[PDB]
């Protein structure tokens, strides 16, 4: 129903807030002081419904068709989560079947051929959960990106990972909070994090700069490097520069970190790398200059554009068949259980706002 | 091919044959020649059937020092690795005396300091198997630094979690 | 802007003084959309998760939740003082008058705008200013201008040994 | 003795200086027997554990093992100094050279025992001097000799406040 004034903070502070479409609100101020105060006209369901509180500002975890259905969503988070931070998740232990299934090796051929052409990240995400159940939260939200609860083994997991079927997948303000607050969600109640990582890079655009992206991004850094929880990461394909290091990194403290061999691990694409790294033996004999660079872009994509150099020096912790990586995340998480991490003594951090 | 998935991971699996078939022919073989085993049929030996799981299988040395990047083997001279003893964790390192006669350098003293923080991180046993002719001379003060990295670790996990040697 | 403030100075355990005088949250689409509700929500977790001293002092305008928000005692501030100009409400009086009466104009509305200005009269000169709260000990204390600087002073003086923490956790989950 | 030492100091907060000058190990079969590697590593295990300040300076030879056991910054060490004078290199250039080029002097060992002095020589001005170590960060700094009271004092000055802690346990288990 109604949540109005100063008294939408009290849910905003809560861990996650689920909706019902058309039939409940939040605003801090009405319609009708909007239109007094600033003459601009809304409703009410644009100003502060459902749809808009889970797709734009960020708001709400969830929309659900009615009140019965927000109920069982509800329920649904309890069961993933424990009863306070004291203990682990509740668990219904289950030994999974290790051999590789025909669902196992729909892996190998789930990333296409071309580099530009996507994927559904939920598949690969549906892969190595138990029963292909994955718990999706905030989804209308920053779909670059998704976040969410599953289990394996019968243990409560969650999920974070880029969408490249969505705005290429690439890190921009509103992914990065949604992941930060629900990374550190889990690691203030025990829950494993998993993160798939398929990232080209960060959102170009004025507007993320005056918003404030230096500041907002980094919240996701800042969300990694403090979680004690077991931090598993997979990289299914891009993965450059600052967004590679963003994306639960072994350098921010990622525990197992593995990479199919269609991962693009680099500082930056080829073309802009040729430009900086060649841009003199490119001004010299410039009567071949499209012929020279093309050559020299086609060598760094063969020579860098990998995750090869990655694994030579343990930043990748193996090079793995995209099959193999539900029997990789079992049996990771079975050895990461008993992680025990502690960060300096504070009364507490000063993350980015 | 090699820009279609399909190449890529094709590739993959040649990577891994020659990971798993580091250190040359006719030193493999003279090993044998004595009664002693790969340092990965030793790593078998100890781990339940199918548990052991490979941490930097495709590491490479960073030297240039006398000629010692000719050659940069898969793994850098040393197999390590998570995997469960008799249904128990247990974090494990085996030198690879057919790498470099198991000479101890920089990369291969990394990848020790990380199952070692691993068993560390989780609280499971390290047990370590040893055959190495010493330090990996063109690696110069690098080679030492890796065991003081190693040293500081026994002595930090000591009374923390339990450390056996393997001396083969 | 003062969210991450308020967070820095109680790590680094500095005292923090709030000066209020707040007329409510600026009204806007942008802001709504923006938001501000998730946003706004930081300067609250801030003032009730700080454990350094806090005194607040509110000279004039302190309406409806942006009351709440600045360092109120409900979140914790240990001292609270008001001047004499401060207006602690609900709401502004147009507003308060609209809704406390509104069946009681909708009668007759002919010859009834004007009076709309009495109801509002009362209603300011009635509870526009520190006294209710005051009677609650919302605000501990009700003070001249004036000896603003003795009562930080002296606050501070006995504050400065102050020892509070919050309930045991790994870290809190401050909407971001 | 430098072992028992150094956790004596360690134990009630007391800084340790070192002062490195060591070719390396002392050769002998009773060496070997009466338990070199149980009872050399006590001085390892001493500096490892050790969380009270430690500043290390090199003034000549530090070759191979000894060279990391003399309070290296590998075990934890602080701030390392080296003097102009300092060799610090993984064991002698003619035990090195002897290895490093073992197949070069095979071949056609006639007038050959002569050029062995000169690969020696490269070893000693390219190795064994402390700039491979700086360059790797090894050693913190490569000072004059006339300068390291300034560094000690100064060191000591900020190292003073080092606070350090081993990972959580009953006790140790060091080689008896």
């Amino acid at each position: 129903g109604p949540c109005a004034g100063g008294a939408v903070y009290s849910p905003a502070i809560t861990d996650f807030t689920v909706m019902v479409d058309q039939t409940s609100h939040m605003f801090i101020t009405g319609p009708d002081v909007i239109k007094t105060v600033t003459g601009e006209d809304v409703g009410f369901e644009e100003l502060g419904g459902a749809r808009t509180h889970n797709s734009t500002s960020g708001v709400a975890h969830h929309m659900a068709g009615d009140e019965k259905d927000a109920v069982e969503y509800v329920k649904q988070l309890l069961s993933y989560l424990p009863s306070n931070n004291l203990s682990e998740p509740p668990a219904f232990p289950e030994e999974a079947d290790l051999a590789v299934t025909d669902e196992d090796a729909e892996l190998d051929t789930i990333v296409p051929d071309s580099a530009n052409q996507p994927y559904d990240m939920h598949s690969v995400i549906e892969h190595v959960l138990d029963d292909a159940e994955f718990f999706e939260t905030q989804p209308l939200f920053a779909p670059n990106i998704l976040t969410g609860f599953g289990r394996v083994e019968g243990r409560p997991v969650g999920i974070v990972a880029n969408q490249p079927m969505q705005f290429a997948g690439c890190l921009d303000i509103t992914a990065s909070e949604k992941a930060a607050r629900f990374v550190r969600t889990c690691d203030a109640f025990n829950v494993p994090v998993l993160t798939f990582v398929d990232v080209p890079g960060f959102l170009p655009g004025v507007d993320q700069e005056h918003d404030g992206i230096i500041r907002r991004g980094a919240k996701l850094i800042f969300a990694y490097a403090e979680a004690t929880v077991p931090l598993i990461t997979v990289i299914t394909r891009k993965a450059f520069g600052g967004a590679y290091v963003v994306m639960g990194s072994k350098h921010l403290g990622a525990d197992l970190n593995l990479a199919w061999p269609t991962a693009q691990i680099a500082v930056m694409g080829a073309q802009g790398a040729v430009n900086i790294l060649h841009r003199r033996t490119i001004a010299d004999a410039g009567d071949d200059a499209e012929a020279t660079r093309a050559r020299l872009i086609q060598e760094y994509e063969d020579a860098l554009l990998n995750p090869y150099t990655a694994a030579e020096r343990g930043y990748v912790d193996a090079v793995i068949m995209p099959s193999d990586t539900r029997r990789h995340i079992v049996r990771g998480l079975r050895q990461l259980r008993t992680k025990r991490e502690s960060l300096p003594p504070k009364k507490h951090g000063n993350i980015p706002l | 091919d090699i820009h279609t998935t399909a190449g890529k991971l094709a590739d993959l699996r040649r990577r891994i044959e020659e990971a798993t078939h580091a250190g040359s022919a006719r030193a493999v073989e003279k090993q044998h020649a004595k009664g002693k085993l790969t340092a990965r049929e030793r790593i078998d030996l100890l781990l339940d059937e199918g548990s052991f799981v490979e941490l930097d299988e495709f590491a490479r040395h960073r030297s240039t020092n006398f000629g010692l990047d000719a050659n940069r083997p898969y793994g850098d001279g040393v197999v390590t690795g998570y995997g469960t003893v008799d249904g128990r964790p247990v974090a494990v390192f085996s030198q690879d005396f057919t790498v470099f006669g198991g000479a101890l350098g920089e990369v291969y003293g990394q990848k020790i300091v990380k199952v070692m923080d691993f068993a560390l991180k989780t609280g499971c046993p390290v047990v370590g198997i040893n055959d190495s002719g010493g330090a990996r001379i063109q690696e110069g003060v690098a080679s030492l630094g890796a065991y003081g990295e190693i040293f500081r670790r026994n002595t930090h996990a000591s009374g923390v979690i339990p450390q056996i040697s393997l001396v083969v």
